[PDB]
């Protein structure tokens, strides 16, 4: 079990944890996270109590460093930082801990609900995406724009998320116009999964942190990568069986997660139809479907 | 963006642009099998892909041949349309290809933008206009050369004969599509309205009769009439 200490909380502020959160009293005494499970990717994330436009937070793995949140003043927020001198840091957590100034990463022991949604994220992915390389950790705001939706305006802060573009000479070859069109099979299976991802885990790994993202953050970039991701399997005759059963689970997860009230941002009509009721992957989504008609039967 | 009656001038500038018309691409009869189910027949179609500011028709047959074997077909001639239309374009110097192209239905949109990858920098345009192109075949010469062909093939017409010698292009558009819709309205009608008088005749290399000015006039405003009576008669007004 790891912990990330808090410096203090200067300011009123909702505090989350992957899917938890908790609200902090300007200048209450809290003082970090702990029991944080080790083996999967985390993200601590804010929301000030007189902005509740920009959402932002940081993805990290405690298995990289020691990392703690102290307010900045000048900056206005909460700042993720690494502390190199493990002997400082270990007595900050203990003296933290024995004032009992930490809230408990509040697992039940039954929920593999963070595992499923983070199955396939990986650190070393989220750092490409959100490349600044002076940190091990990454942060995301609700108003970061992604590599694509730059393309139709400052690089350092973009979500540089693979593009997918279904209307593109990469997702076309030439002769095989309707072919490829009709049938992403190779652009999926050739072209992302081979070519660019390697492998079907990075794949559902950055479909993973778009949603993530989207669902954090409200971050609108990331709601389009991960529709775009799932389209792109549903709309390929051809995918290997071992992937569409992990994607129902992988989705499954998701709208399990997703808060009933932002169905209507999050959740595009067209794709979701489309994927569940028309596409060649219609019939191969059974626990998605399951889940999709008896929570948001309005949105089809 | 879409073409409707705003940004109607927009056709006779000095942009090159193309209309394409698919309406009649896939064409078939409906008849009666031996066992009393129903069955199509396949007959010759065209693309109708017109220059509204020069008359230039390039009028490519589509060959039944085209079908054999293949499902879908109402989905195919779509893609088939793209792909006749994009073949076109590249077979056509650089300073002729078109800045625009305006599909007439909104289905060929997809099909043909991803047949014109290769020309990121010519738009592909839906109308909100209702085009009355659907006619051409009910214009005999073009019925004529689309029925009679043996193998796909490339015809070129003016569709306005001779017209600019006299009058604008917006004149000349607004005279195709009058007339067209005539036809499309009241076939009969129209083509009694074209032909009643035989000292006038088409020339070998036209399309449409030898009229004077004057009798373009009347021959307008006979097709006018036509189009008002019979809509009193479809909606009993």
């Amino acid at each position: 079990m790891n912990t990330v200490p808090f410096t203090s909380a200067p300011i009123e502020v909702t505090i989350g944890i992957d899917q938890y959160s908790f609200n902090v009293k300007e200048n209450q005494p809290f003082h970090g996270i702990k029991d944080i499970p080790i083996g999967h990717v985390h993200v601590i994330h804010f929301q000030h109590a007189d902005n509740s436009s920009m959402r932002y937070g940081y993805w990290f793995d405690c298995r990289m460093g020691n990392f703690y949140i102290q307010y900045d003043p000048k900056d206005g927020l909460y700042k993720m930082m690494e502390e190199r001198d493990g002997a400082k840091f270990e007595n900050i957590v203990h003296n933290f801990k024995e004032r009992q100034m930490m809230v408990s990463y509040p697992k039940i022991d039954e929920d593999d609900t963070w595992y499923n949604l983070t199955e396939f994220v990986q650190m070393d992915k989220i750092r490409k995406i959100v490349r600044k390389d002076e940190n091990q950790f990454s942060y995301v705001d609700s108003s970061m724009t992604t590599v694509q939706e730059n393309e139709l305006s400052d690089p350092a802060h973009s979500l540089n998320y693979t593009v997918i573009n279904f209307k593109s000479r990469e997702a076309i070859r030439p002769g095989h116009e309707m072919e490829d069109f009709l049938d992403k099979s190779y652009y999926l299976n050739t072209v992302m999964l081979q070519g660019i991802f390697k492998n079907s885990s990075n794949y559902f790994g950055e479909l993973q942190f778009a949603f993530l993202n989207a669902m954090f953050f409200g971050n609108y970039g990331s709601s389009l990568q991960w529709h775009a991701m799932i389209e792109l399997i549903c709309s390929s005759a051809t995918v290997p069986k071992h992937m569409l059963d992990k994607l129902d689970e992988i989705l499954y997860y998701q709208i399990k997660t997703l808060p009933e009230q932002y169905s209507d941002i999050l959740l595009n009509e067209r794709v979701w139809n489309i994927c569940l009721y028309s596409s060649f992957q219609k019939n191969s989504l059974h626990n998605t479907e399951k889940i999709m008609e008896n929570k948001y039967p309005e949105l089809l | 963006g879409a073409m409707n009656s705003s940004n109607y001038a927009e056709l006779f500038n000095n942009d090159i642009k193309l209309f394409v018309d698919d309406t009649n691409v896939y064409r078939v009869t409906v008849h009666k099998t031996f066992e009393g189910n129903v069955a199509t027949k396949a007959i010759n179609g065209c693309i109708f892909t017109l220059n509204p500011k020069t008359g230039h028709l390039f009028l490519k047959i589509i060959h039944t041949s085209v079908w054999a074997g293949q499902k879908r077909l109402s989905q195919l001639a779509k893609w088939k349309t793209a792909e006749e239309v994009s073949a076109l374009v590249r077979s056509l110097p650089k300073e002729e290809q078109p800045k625009q192209i305006i599909v007439t239905r909104k289905a060929m949109l997809d099909p043909l933008e991803v047949h014109m990858l290769d020309f990121p920098n010519i738009a592909i345009r839906p109308t909100e206009l209702r085009l009355p192109f659907s006619a051409a075949m009910s214009i005999d010469k073009l019925s004529d050369v689309v029925m009679k062909a043996t193998e796909p093939q490339m015809v070129l017409f003016n569709i306005y004969d001779d017209w600019l010698d006299r009058i604008s292009s917006y004149t000349a558009f607004s005279r195709l599509t009058l007339l067209l819709r005539a036809l499309k309205t009241n076939e009969e009608s129209a083509k009694m309205i074209l032909l009643s008088d035989p000292t006038i005749t088409i020339k070998s290399y036209h399309l449409w009769p030898s009229f004077t000015d004057e009798q373009w006039i009347t021959i307008e405003s006979q097709m006018r009439d036509l189009i008002l009576t019979e809509y009193g008669r479809k909606y009993n007004v």
